[PDB]
């Protein structure tokens, strides 16, 4: 794998000597549960609304109140 | 902001990060040079209270300089005219469990800043360990507006300076090393609003490009890869934070900074080129579509997180074209040149020759060279790869001359040994997968651990290095260059340095405090030219020293690399300010008198 | 110990605590002098790796500097011809439940030194906050012994210096706030065995009582007192910890130090003159056998913790008598100047007529003279009382003149209201009992809470101050004076200053990192004097700055009266090196290269 | 109570207005229990044994061992 064969434009990807094109199935199956993976995506869904809860209460009295249980 | 580039024009001011738009680090001020820097002495000081690394270097808006400190991020507005009165601070309560997913120390790389009108008061934008950036009102220290941007359950956390161009403050992000997949994102700064947020890797409408996203270099990549260049859905906690630095072309509307390193360490656990990452971008300030991005180190190996310093400058390249340029020293080992309106790659020059990873980096196809000996795998110990993980360069913001067309230098220069290993992902946990040994490089002493740095002055066109110094450590802290023939950097073991900077001799140093991981700034108040500084060691290479470690293989590798360090130098937290003659308001004994009589 | 009597009269050495046996911190150099003063400039510094208050002062011997931090008590090696190498360091682990009995900031006041033989190292004599004295070889740091001197389970802890006196090292007591009862030891330096110990309060043998004890001056009290002054057994948990200073006689044999206050504050709880408490004492070195001792705070009201600093001269009285003399600035507000041989009690003179405790001290009773409208007692708030238990003096180490015959004090100028409450001892939980309510004396600004330190030079014989300025807050760190003319000290807003020491006019002054509790000092290394201070502000004034109270009652009530000092100083800990034109091995800049070339 | 009337040289001390002479039996008694009034006694007495356990296996090794548990 020396990085300069390419499958297609900014794709040059290869496995190394011994090792697949797919790790799905082998010994190095990361096996990632999909649970965790989208941990940080509903994470920022909380931050995005709070955040926009925060803008728009100030807009409105010109005042920043942090803690959006006000 | 235009408002930002007129006072970026005085010499009494210094207004955001990297001192001005090209983020050049350079000073036009004579009134300190090469004839006189024996004249050079302490002015005064002032303590943050707080240990740990204190990276970045503070601001100067006419009277009030603003500091910043290591976690919890405290700020404190200093009087110039008698700066041991405190104008104001802010002091954030945090949850402490934010230390505990910080990767590489307590660091916060500083304050930005947003001149204000007749509506708004000027504000300071900081950010805080634990996610959050903050606006205060900068004349009083009281919040104007915090919003969330990192949640320290997801494992995510802010070390960089935010910065502001137009009405919008630009925040970054941290955590690579806990599978936290990189976001940056514009605020606005009147309302406290989001305006646009866009990712370092999936699907492109999340990405952000452009509709002719590198339509000038298209070998390069186009549509579709921070998808295709991944296996199934491991792009989702894929890596590619950055907690590097900024710049911004006023007339191309573009913001430019390189992306981190995918996720995990182990690249056994992600084929794939895994774009996005390790990408130098250029985005549109106020939309932040992505312009073009050039992806220095596809499929990383050895963590070179693509995050470094961003040059701007104006060149007549080797063809005689004058160009509108970005140079961008990596952690790769490798400088690169593009031409910051299309991305057209003009130089790709390794940083010292010991560099091994790569065999070369062809000009045409813009591909490294891959020396296939120096890579990382599974079941395999990889030896004497050069760069190690802590990059060839890391997070110091340099200093370019333009009168000179130089660009100055602070180099790493460390090796390693690297193993990587099988771990699940777990939202709030490391995520990193490796296990490192790092060591000096060839050109330092490998046996007894010394001769971790470099600094050097290179020609972004010519690709020649004017002058080069091996440095007892590397030297972490980026550089400072003036009109007065003069270039200044803090070393790791406490001394700030100046360098002639036509030959690089050493002509001056003095012992501050505590090792320098923040870059040295000048500033001009009463017609009395200030060189200014913050001590205190910290960051990666400090991590042994910091929190008392001694496995050689803890702190990622480079408890090892700097067991030394500590023989030099002990944590601290400062401003340490000096001028000719320690020229300073306390000349006049009554300054700060209670007596005054 | 002849060692260190001929150690300390090299200006290259500064071998012990308050640099000699007269603990008078002078130093006959002259090189830096009132005719040169504005070319005093910053040489080095070396940073802590510690925050809160940093006390006492480093040692100097040839070519090593030893300084010693804030809990846990780091000590570390530094060569003065390359001052950023640490030689060695001793880093203590200690329980960290040590902080939660220590009544006032987490401070050490210093390291003391014993000359080695031909059997054995020279050794660095230190404590530790969880109560331990430690002995180390001087030039490796390796633990040479380790003994207990304090449980914390009981409130015991060390703050104070230890002290070498032949081959005896002499350590003192912590905890009176906690109900300890003060116990002074001598351990043989070279055995690490247990040579004497003795007690503050109760029996006589306990206490030490010399046969002849008080011949000279038996109306001060003889046999019997430390039962007789106390009701039952209330003497056990009595107070009279000594964790300030000592001085020493060479012909006499004595050791001279001052006893601390008795417990708890609340006086309604113990009625009787609580005698050992509050005394002046000289005990023989080697028996430690109570020669004399005065008792200057009969019945302690107000907290006045009879620790302070003990300066030796040899003048001649008013009556013509040629006399050995020692002379002691008190938290109650009366300097008094002994006979140290007999305990003839000379002069003892307000140190502000604002004191209002007593109207007078009547030289021949010796009674301090009670003004009872500003006493403490059960149900009732004392108002206006001067000094307040801050003392108008407090642990800050002075200096002496031999030739003006002229004593330099860092003064406080610190009002109270007062007001006790019952309380049971628990041992290994505070014992104290009252709640205050401090201020600036009636010389300082008490609506704004500044004004709250003077410097004054003084005579003990004619008793008069040649001069008097008043200083924005206390100085509580000691001053330094030198045959250039100047006197020094530093302040708790960051300075370091120097004034005319004739006149008392203010000639120079630097911003330090932070505020300074520590005495400045001297030594000549290479023909250059260098002055070096530690800065790092805390100790009891600095209890609101460095735990975040803001309650003014908090803190012992010193919350209140400091409520300011955080607009001029945070936290810090370094010590910072000065000299004519910043002069410092450092001048060549290849000192301290890896490329040298 | 000024301090100056003693009915023993060193031993001054007279009560106030209004309060007495003792203190015991009164409504400002202390009533310290003996068993925490001893404390220090006792802790002292472990740390002189360990101590003296110490300096005498110094005495005989050359070493000193801070942990007496050898
Ligand atoms: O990808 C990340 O989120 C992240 C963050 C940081 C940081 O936030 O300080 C560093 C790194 N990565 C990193 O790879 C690295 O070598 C590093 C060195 C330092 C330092 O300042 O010395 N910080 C960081
Ligand atoms: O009696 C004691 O055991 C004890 C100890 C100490 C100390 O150990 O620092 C102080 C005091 N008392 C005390 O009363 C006091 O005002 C004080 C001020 C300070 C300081 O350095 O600022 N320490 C101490
Ligand atoms: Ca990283
Ligand atoms: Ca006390």
């Amino acid at each position: 794998y020396d990085g300069t064969h390419c499958k297609a434009p900014g794709n040059c990807w290869e496995p190394k000597p011994g090792f697949p094109e797919k790790i799905a199935g082998s010994k190095y199956d990361p096996k990632h549960d999909p649970k965790e993976l989208n941990k940080q995506v509903e994470s920022r869904k909380g931050e995005e609304e709070r955040n926009a809860n925060r803008a728009e209460h100030f807009k409105k009295t010109g005042k920043w109140v942090y803690d959006v249980k006000k | 902001n235009d408002k930002l580039i007129e006072l970026s024009n005085s010499n009494e001011n210094w207004v955001m990060p990297g001192k001005n738009y090209d983020s050049n680090n350079y000073s036009t001020s004579t009134q300190i040079n090469v004839d006189n820097v024996k004249q050079l002495k302490h002015a005064w000081s002032f303590s943050t209270g707080e240990l740990h690394g204190h990276e970045g270097a503070p601001l100067v808006i006419g009277d009030v300089m603003y500091v910043h400190s290591s976690f919890p991020n405290k700020t404190f507005a200093l009087d110039l005219n008698d700066p041991g009165h405190i104008l104001w601070q802010h002091s954030p309560k945090q949850d402490p469990a934010a230390r505990s997913v910080a990767c590489c120390d307590l660091v916060n790389r500083g304050l930005a800043y947003w001149p204000g009108d007749d509506k708004t008061p000027s504000l300071i934008i900081k950010t805080q360990l634990d996610g959050h950036l903050v606006a205060l009102n900068a004349k009083t220290g009281e919040e104007f507006w915090k919003v969330e941007n990192g949640d320290i359950k997801v494992g995510q956390t802010l070390t960089q300076a935010p910065y502001v161009v137009h009405d919008l403050a630009i925040v970054g992000s941290s955590g690579a090393e806990l599978g936290v997949r990189g976001h940056v994102t514009a605020y606005n700064v009147r309302t406290g609003e989001q305006a646009w947020r866009y990712y370092a890797t999936g699907p492109d409408a999340e990405i952000g490009l452009a509709d002719d996203f590198n339509s000038a270099n298209p070998h390069y990549g186009q549509k579709g890869l921070g998808t295709a260049t991944w296996e199934g859905d491991a792009w989702k906690i894929g890596g590619g934070t950055n907690w590097g630095w900024y710049a911004y072309d006023p007339a191309a509307n573009l913001i430019y900074y390189g992306s981190g390193n995918p996720a995990p360490w182990n690249e056994t656990m992600r084929p794939g080129d895994n774009k996005w990452t390790m990408t130098i971008t250029a985005r549109d300030a106020d939309t932040g579509k992505m312009k073009f991005g050039y992806q220095k180190t596809p499929h990383d190996e050895w963590d070179f997180a693509g995050v470094n310093v961003i040059m701007l400058s104006e060149q007549t390249d080797k063809t005689g074209k004058k160009r509108k340029l970005l140079t961008h020293p990596d952690r790769n080992g490798i400088v690169y040149t593009l031409d910051r309106e299309n991305g057209d790659l003009i130089s790709a020059d390794k940083l010292d020759d010991t560099v091994n990873v790569f065999k070369t980096v062809d000009l045409k196809t813009g591909l490294p060279v891959r020396d296939p000996e120096y890579g990382t795998r599974m079941d395999h110990k990889g030896t004497d790869i050069c760069p190690s993980a802590m990059g060839y360069h890391n997070q110091g913001h340099d200093s370019y001359d333009p009168q000179k067309q130089l660009f100055f230098m602070g180099i790493n220069h460390i090796c390693m040994d690297w193993e990587p290993f099988m771990l699940p992902y777990r939202a709030g946990q490391f995520f990193v997968g490796a296990t490192l040994w790092m060591y000096p490089g060839p050109k330092g002493d490998r046996q007894n651990y010394l001769g971790l740095g470099q600094i050097k002055a290179y020609n972004a066109i010519t690709n020649e290095y004017k002058w080069q110094h091996m440095e007892r450590f590397s030297v972490w802290g980026g550089t400072l260059a003036t009109a007065g023939n003069l270039v200044f950097y803090g070393t790791l073991d406490g001394f700030l340095k100046a360098r002639n900077s036509d030959t690089g001799e050493l002509v001056w140093k003095h012992k501050l405090p505590s090792g320098v991981i923040g870059y040295p700034m000048t500033y001009e108040h009463k017609g009395v030219q200030y060189i200014a500084v913050m001590s205190g060691v910290g960051g990666w290479p400090g991590v042994g020293l910091v929190f008392d470690l001694q496995d050689p293989t803890a702190g990622l590798g480079a408890v090892g690399a700097f067991k030394n360090l500590q023989n030099y130098t002990q944590m601290g937290g400062s401003l340490e300010v000096f001028s000719l003659d320690g020229k300073n308001p306390y000349d006049d004994v009554n300054v700060g008198e209670y007596e005054k009589g």
